[PDB]
């Protein structure tokens, strides 16, 4: 119960700006922990307490960086037209993408990163505006195949039930 | 309880190892509780059960009567801490051994 | 015809591409009536192929 | 008309494709049926452990 | 199973270990069915002439010991929490669960011991552990109703188990990585239909139990030992060497059959996105597969001289080439199917 | 039928005559897959592909006796899973009600031209 | 289809008895000999037995490809003489003939899916094993992933498709319609790669330089022709997405075609130029099917089988002075014409049939793809002038060079022309400029 709390979509996309940037946070501290957590003890082990916070940071805040940069610029796309759409999320996969080259110090790595992130970002735009979702609870759940009642293949015999579908 | 999945022979040694039903005081809700689990399924009985799960819980478990017992526990010492509650009669009565 | 009947929207589906080729071949005739008035009038199509046309 | 034929016999194996995905939706959606979603489970090992412990208990003396 | 009749014991424990913990309808005892099987499948994998098997099979107990103790710890916390075998909402002590039978079946990002220790194995051992060890903490993961978590799994297992796969070019970390890939599609079939699993199980471990038999006969440890493997036609070879595209999942071969039952149950479940996402996955496994049909497509090879005549058994390579026959063409077969209705 | 009666859609009126193939298809394609495979068995230990011919006759036989008895059980599961579906439709006949047939003279929908 | 299909099922195990590759060659002629007097069919879905039938569209693509099998056969001699697994290279085709006949006879849509797709194997068959270069695992991988990338989420499409309507039958989901993006983009992007798009062409030139004639022709003639007819039936039922996202693809298609044109005038190799220009008049074709228009229907499915004629004419030619020069480029070919006088006359009669050709089909096919296209906009007249100028620049280029001027005076002795490979080019041009006469069996399929 409190602002670390939140998600992207309770609002309306351009009304809210802090609960916005907290949530696209989170899942970069989420993904950059995670990262960093199958990075420092695998490959490139630090043997220091300091370059593995160093190595955690070098995994997070950049990830940072993208989350910041691609909320701000959506939400600057959204409040400067009236309409929302998709090429806001677009632009912001570019700005994440530039991030990205500001990162790596290659132009190269920023722009082909930013059509990607414009791509997943038209994409999820597609999503919330359209109405389906990405990974939604499955309807048709198989538990077994057809007379999986019949095929009770047990030794013991079965004591009386003390439960009737008869009516009183 | 769970399900047997591909249910052969060998489940049957397997099937009576946990239960409630020996000598337990709490085994006859947990019969009753079987009773829809038999009845309703696995799967409608999470749904259509659930005053029957909960009073098995809350019977072997005994999750809202340690709660309880906690809560009078603390508002007793909250009431020596705050000052209402006096030193020298802070505990009641005690029960005969005899007793419970 | 109804929307889940499909034995009938053959037989419709068919009349209607039956109907187009019919009037396919009528506009092609009604041209043909044209073009035989411009060869057949040869010096006067303008007075007698205006109302075919 | 064999063209009417086919076309009848697929209409109609839609319309039953159609029916028995909402069935199946249905079914899995309530676990109505015991059939197709239902996940069995029984209480006959708790029976047989109150029924063997009911014997166990004419037995205790000397 | 070879050169012993008490191995022939050990396979009657594991499958009375493997029977009783899928059958049992408590953890407790699904727990100590696990511990039956472990105790039937260390003395198999342990040879002292060989010095790298007794090492996979040390990997093979601290991993299993430490996800059979975590199994047991999250099952007693379920049992202390929610008294029944099961648990109404979802929580974190089923996480814990389905965490420790991930860690038995070596789906990723538990799977570093997996290709790990297949190195230090024959061919008939890696075939039991990557077959019959995955029935029973597959057939356990089925008992928890988990979303993101196995969405995870299914995720990381069929990203890592098909890129993994193209830096090693022994067969068996190869086979390994393969196995990773298609645990994934596994997994991703639990949580639509136990059914589907059940067949793309049976399937995977058909066409994994024909291309044992043709690495297992003639000793073929590496990629080169196929270039170099000799046969009296080379159209024999050609057509041997057909399962791959099977298991890679190409029509009109057996492979695509399970697969295109997992997409076809996958769709009609409303999953799109990570159906996509495993399209891309088995490209790639397609492709570390294609490797190994370098060996046989170009029809003409510049081979070592010295060897001659070919040797196999009579009954393996007898039973072999009944099942190479139907994984590539058991699409003949898909009308006398009938549990897919 | 001026409705869509599920009852009236699942139930087997008998108009449907079954195929020339259809009892004899799954025999003789497992046959022939018997027969194919000890063929490819006689192919890959370097035998002639007719040499044994009980290996042929013996593969021939258990295809078609494996053939027809799964056609059968297939059958079986088939006339199952209908009476499934049929029982349950009578079962909760408010989730499954009966439907108007609405024809296209009632419905409005949007032509796409092209230009 | 029932007795084509069983015939090649039983001209089968004629590749196991030996010296019978020209028995397999005149009994696939009958085959095409019967197929020919099988004609009677009409609009809609005629001689339906076993899920299998089809309409003048199908008729069309299926007696193609019994022509191009069958040439396959009279091209491909040097497998003869050579002994070079005959017998399974027999096999790969009869299997992969049946393959295309029933990915083309198919009723419903997953047919032709599960076909198409079991026709990529034998297809990379052949380039694995009877090509003649070290890139020969570097054209096949390209074939199957470019395929297979793109042909993998048509497959979710079809079973979304499915649920939707629940069958795949051609004319009951003519009914239905749909305005999901990412449905429209399955259901497309397939056939866009599989049929050359100029962003994803990539794998034609790699697969067709590489390629044995017995492998480029087929990869030319048909199975380009899979990302047309697979257009043919899917834009019937997702007419409002093609409206909404046709230009990008109309605007691609017709850069390209000239780029494509350009590229092939800065080209050496020979059969790398036919690769491209396989690209340039399908080009047309995908241009002219994104516009739904009945006369861009009709002269689209024209020049797919004339330019599967045409292109697999082409494609014989450039292997019959490979095999006599070593290699082929522009270089070492230049000025045949002193060399196989009488091969020179099939060299302008197919290369002029690769442009517009007066009384071949192809000509007829390209007349009534650009009417489509200036009906669409008149902003299309630009790139479709230097499209058709820069193609019959490129393909006058081919033949200009290859048969005309001085000779290389670095070649050795060859052998001259022979009555197999006359024969060979006679049966890819008299049926460009025979079927002309009844062109509506090629024009009208609606
Ligand atoms: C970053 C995103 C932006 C990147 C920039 C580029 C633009 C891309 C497109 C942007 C789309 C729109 C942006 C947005 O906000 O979308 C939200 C949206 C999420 O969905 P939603 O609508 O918010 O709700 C989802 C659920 O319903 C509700 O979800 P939930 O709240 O239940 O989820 C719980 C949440 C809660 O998170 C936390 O609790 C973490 C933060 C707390 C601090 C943690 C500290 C360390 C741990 C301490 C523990 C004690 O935890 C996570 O989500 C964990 C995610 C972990 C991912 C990696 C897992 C690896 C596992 C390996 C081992 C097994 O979409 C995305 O995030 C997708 C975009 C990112 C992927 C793009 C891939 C592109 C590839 C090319
Ligand atoms: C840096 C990396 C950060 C990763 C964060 C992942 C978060 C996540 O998956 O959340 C679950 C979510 C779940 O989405 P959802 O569709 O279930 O969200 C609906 C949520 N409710 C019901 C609350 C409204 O996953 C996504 O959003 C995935 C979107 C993918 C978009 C890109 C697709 C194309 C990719 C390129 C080709
Ligand atoms: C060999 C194992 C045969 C039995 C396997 C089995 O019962 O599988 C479950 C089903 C039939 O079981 P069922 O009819 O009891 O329903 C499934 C319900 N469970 C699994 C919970 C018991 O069989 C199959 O799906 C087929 C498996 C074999 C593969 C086909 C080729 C033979
Ligand atoms: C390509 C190779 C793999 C193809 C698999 C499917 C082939 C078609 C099939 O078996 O359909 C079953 C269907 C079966 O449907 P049916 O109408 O015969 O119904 C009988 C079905 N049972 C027995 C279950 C009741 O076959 C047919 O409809 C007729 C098939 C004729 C023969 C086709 C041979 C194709 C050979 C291709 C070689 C390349
Ligand atoms: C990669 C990007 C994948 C995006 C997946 C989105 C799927 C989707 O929208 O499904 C939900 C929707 C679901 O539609 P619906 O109408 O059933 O919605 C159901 C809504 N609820 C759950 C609320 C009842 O799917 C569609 O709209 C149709 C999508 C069909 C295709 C699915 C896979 C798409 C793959 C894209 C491939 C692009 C081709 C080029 C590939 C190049 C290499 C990557
Ligand atoms: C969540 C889905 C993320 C999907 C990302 C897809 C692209 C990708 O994998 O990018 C990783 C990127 C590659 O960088 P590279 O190709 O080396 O380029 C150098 C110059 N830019 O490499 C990097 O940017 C550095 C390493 C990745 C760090 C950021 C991405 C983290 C993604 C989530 C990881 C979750 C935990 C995975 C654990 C795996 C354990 C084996
Ligand atoms: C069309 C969609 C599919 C395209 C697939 C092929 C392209 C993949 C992306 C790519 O390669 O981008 C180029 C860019 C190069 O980055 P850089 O580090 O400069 O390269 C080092 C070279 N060894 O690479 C990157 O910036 C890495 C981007 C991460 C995702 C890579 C996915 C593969
Ligand atoms: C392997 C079998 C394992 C399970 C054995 C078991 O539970 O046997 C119980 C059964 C008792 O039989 P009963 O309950 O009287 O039922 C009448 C017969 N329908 O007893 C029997 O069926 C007799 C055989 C018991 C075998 C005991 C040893 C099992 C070792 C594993
Ligand atoms: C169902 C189970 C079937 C197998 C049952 C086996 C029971 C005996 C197990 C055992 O440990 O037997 C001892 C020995 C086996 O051979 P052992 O010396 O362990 O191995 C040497 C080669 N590595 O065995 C012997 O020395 C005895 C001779 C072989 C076993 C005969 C009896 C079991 C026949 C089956
Ligand atoms: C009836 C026709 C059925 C066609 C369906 C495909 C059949 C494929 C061929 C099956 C038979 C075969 O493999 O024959 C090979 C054999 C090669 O002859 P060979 O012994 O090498 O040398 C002769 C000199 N000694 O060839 C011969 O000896 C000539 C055989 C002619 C008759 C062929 C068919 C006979 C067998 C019955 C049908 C078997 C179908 C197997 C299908 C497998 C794939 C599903
Ligand atoms: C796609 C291809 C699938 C696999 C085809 C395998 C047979 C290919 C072939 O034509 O093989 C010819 C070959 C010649 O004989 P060879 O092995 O060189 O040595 C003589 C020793 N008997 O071998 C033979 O002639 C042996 C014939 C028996 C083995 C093949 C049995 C039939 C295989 C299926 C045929 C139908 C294909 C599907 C329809
Ligand atoms: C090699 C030939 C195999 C098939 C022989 C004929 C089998 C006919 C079908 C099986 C009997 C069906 C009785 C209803």
């Amino acid at each position: 119960m409190s602002l670390l709390r939140s998600k992207y979509y309770d609002h309306p996309d351009g009304e809210d700006a802090f609960g916005k940037i907290v949530a696209t946070n989170k899942y970069a501290v989420s993904a950059g922990v995670a990262w960093s957590m199958f990075d420092v003890l695998t490959l490139s082990k630090p043997q220091g307490y300091l370059p593995t916070l160093g190595r955690f940071a070098y995994n997070t805040g950049p990830l940072m960086g993208m989350a910041t940069a691609f909320t701000l610029t959506t939400l600057v796309a959204t409040n400067a037209r009236g309409k929302d759409d998709k090429i806001n999320y677009l632009i912001g996969g570019f700005a994440a993408g530039g991030v990205f080259g500001a990162w790596k110090h290659n132009h190269v790595a920023g722009l082909c990163a930013g059509l990607f992130l414009g791509i997943a970002g038209v994409i999820k735009k597609m999503s919330i505006e359209q109405g389906w979702e990405f990974f939604p609870n499955t309807p048709i759940k198989q538990y077994g195949g057809l007379n999986i009642a019949g095929n009770d293949w047990t030794i013991m015999a079965d004591p009386p039930k003390n439960w009737t579908t008869e009516k009183p | 309880s769970l399900t047997p999945f591909l249910r052969l022979p060998l489940t049957d040694l397997t099937g009576c190892l946990i239960n409630h039903q020996t000598y337990d005081k709490c085994g006859k809700f947990e019969m009753k509780m079987m009773e829809c689990f038999e009845a309703y399924g696995l799967e409608r009985g999470k749904r259509e059960c659930a005053d029957l799960i909960s009073d098995f819980q809350e019977c072997v478990g005994m999750q809202k009567q340690l709660m309880r017992f906690h809560a009078m526990r603390n508002e007793r010492y909250k009431q020596w801490l705050k000052g209402e509650r006096k030193g020298q009669e802070f505990f009641a009565d005690p029960p005969r051994v005899d007793a419970y | 015809c109804y929307t889940d009947d499909a034995v009938c929207r053959f037989e419709a589906d068919q009349q209607f591409r039956r109907d187009r080729m019919v009037d396919n071949e009528i506009v092609n005739i009604l041209r043909q009536r044209f073009e035989d008035c411009t060869l057949y009038e040869a010096p006067d199509h303008m007075v007698k192929c205006r109302p075919l046309m | 008309e064999k063209s009417l034929h086919y076309l009848y016999e697929e209409n109609e194996k839609a319309q039953i494709r159609l029916l028995e995905d909402e069935v199946r939706r249905k079914m899995s959606e309530r676990n109505d049926y015991q059939a197709y979603y239902y996940r069995p489970s029984v209480a006959k090992y708790h029976r047989i452990s109150k029924e063997a412990a009911d014997e166990l208990e004419a037995l205790r003396g000397d | 199973m070879f050169n012993n009749s008490s191995k022939i014991l050990f396979i009657t424990i594991m499958i009375i270990g493997t029977l009783i913990t899928v059958t049992s309808n408590s953890w407790l005892g699904a727990w100590m069915g696990l511990e039956i099987n472990l105790l039937s499948f260390i003395p198999l994998l342990s040879d002292n002439n060989n010095l790298m098997s007794t090492e996979a099979s040390l990997k093979y107990f601290l991993t299993q010991v430490l996800a059979s103790t975590v199994l047991l710890f999250s099952s007693i916390l379920l049992m202390l929490k929610n008294n029944m075998n099961n648990e109404i909402n979802e929580s974190f002590t089923s996480m814990i669960i389905m965490s420790a039978l991930l860690l038995k079946s070596g789906a990723a990002p538990f799977h570093f011991w997996f290709p790990n220790m297949m190195e230090g194995l024959t061919w008939m051992n890696a075939l039991m552990l990557m077959t019959w060890q995955k029935i029973a903490p597959l057939m356990l993961i089925s008992y928890l109703n988990i979303k993101y978590l196995l969405l995870i799994s299914v995720i990381l297992s069929v990203i890592i188990g098909a890129i993994g796969g193209l830096n090693q070019t022994s067969l068996r970390k190869l086979m390994a990585f393969s196995s990773i890939n298609h645990l994934g599609w596994m997994l991703s079939s639990l949580m639509i239909s136990e059914s589907i699993w059940l067949i793309y199980f049976f399937f995977y471990s058909f066409l994994s139990f024909v291309l044992t038999f043709m690495f297992n006969i003639f000793k073929l440890f590496h990629l080169n030992q196929l270039f170099s493997w000799f046969v009296n036609s080379k159209i024999l070879k050609f057509t041997l060497f057909m399962n791959f595209l099977s298991l890679g999942g190409l029509p009109p071969f057996l492979g695509f059959l399970p697969k295109w039952l997992v997409i076809q149950q996958l769709t009609l479940c409303n999953q799109y996105f990570m159906l996509t996402l495993m399209m891309m996955s088995t490209l790639i496994t397609l492709f570390f597969y294609l490797r190994i049909c370098y060996s046989a497509f170009m029809m003409n090879y510049f081979e070592n001289n010295w060897i001659m005549k070919m040797n196999m058994n009579s009954i393996n390579y007898n039973m072999y080439m009944i099942m190479t026959f139907f994984s590539i063409f058991g699409l003949f077969l898909i009308s006398l199917f009938y549990f897919m209705f | 039928s001026a409705v869509n009666d599920p009852l009236e859609l699942l139930t087997n009126k008998g108009t449907h005559e079954p195929s020339f193939l259809s009892p004899i298809w799954n025999p003789i394609a497992c046959g022939v897959a018997g027969v194919g495979a000890a063929i490819f068995i006689n192919w890959g230990f370097r035998k002639p592909v007719f040499s044994g011919i009980q290996k042929h006759i013996a593969f021939g036989a258990i295809g078609v006796g494996a053939g027809a008895y799964f056609d059968q059980k297939r059958n079986e599961y088939l006339a199952k899973r209908d009476a499934v579906l049929r029982h349950y439709i009578e079962l909760h006949p408010d989730d499954f009600p009966v439907k108007e047939r609405k024809t296209y003279g009632q419905v409005l929908e949007s032509w796409v031209p092209v230009r | 289809m029932l007795k084509i299909i069983f015939f090649l099922l039983f001209l089968i195990p004629f590749c196991f008895i030996n010296n019978m590759y020209w028995m397999v060659q005149i009994m696939m002629f009958f085959i095409s000999f019967i197929f020919l007097l099988m004609n009677n069919f009409m609009n809609y879905w005629s001689e339906i037995s076993y899920f299998l039938g089809c309409d003048m569209l199908s008729y069309g693509l299926i007696l193609l490809s019994l022509w191009i099998c069958s040439l396959m056969l009279l091209a491909s001699e040097m497998i003869n003489k050579h002994n070079n697994y005959k017998n399974l290279f027999l096999l790969n085709i009869i299997i992969l003939l049946l393959l295309l006949i029933l990915t083309f006879s198919s009723m419903s849509l997953f047919m032709f899916y599960l076909f198409f797709e079991s026709s990529l194997i034998p297809t990379l068959f052949l380039i694995l094993g009877w090509g003649y270069q070290p890139e020969r695992l570097q054209a096949g991988l390209y074939l199957l992933f470019y395929t297979l990338l793109v042909s993998l989420p048509m497959l979710i499409g079809i079973f979304y498709v499915m649920n939707k309507i629940g069958s795949m039958n051609f004319y009951l989901m003519n009914n239905f319609m749909f305005n999901y993006d990412l449905l429209y983009f399955c259901l497309l992007c397939a056939f866009l790669v599989k049929m050359p798009m100029f962003l994803v062409h990539l794998w034609l030139p790699k697969a067709h330089v590489e390629a044995p004639v017995s492998g480029s022709m087929i990869l030319a003639g048909i199975m380009l022709k899979l990302g047309g007819y697979g257009m043919l039936r899917v834009i019937s039922f997702l007419q409002l997405m093609n409206l909404k996202y046709s230009f990008v693809w109309i605007s691609i298609s017709l850069v390209g075609g000239v780029l494509v044109s350009l590229v092939c005038l800065r080209q050496t190799d020979l059969k790398a130029l036919i690769a491209y220009s396989s690209v340039a008049h399908m080009g047309i074709v995908l241009s002219g099917l994104l516009t739904m228009t009945y006369w861009g229907l009709c002269g689209s499915y024209t020049l797919m089988i004339a330019h599967g004629l045409c292109s697999s004419g082409l494609f014989c030619l450039a292997n019959v002075s490979y095999e006599r020069l070593g290699s082929r480029s522009m270089l070492i070919n230049k000025g045949l014409l002193n060399f196989m006088p009488s091969m020179t006359l099939w060299w302008f009669l197919l290369s002029s049939a690769n442009m517009a050709a007066p009384p071949t089909l192809n000509l007829l096919g390209e007349i009534s793809l650009l009417n489509s296209i200036v009906s669409w906009s008149w902003i299309s007249m630009i790139l479709l002038s230097f499209l058709s100028f820069f193609s019959a620049a490129y393909t006058l280029y081919l033949y200009s060079f290859s048969q005309h001027g001085k000779l290389f005076s670095g070649v050795y002795s060859f052998s001259s022309g022979k009555i197999r490979e006359y024969l060979l080019m006679l049966l890819h041009w008299l049926p460009l400029n025979l079927l002309i006469l009844k062109s509506e069996s090629f024009m009208l399929w609606l």
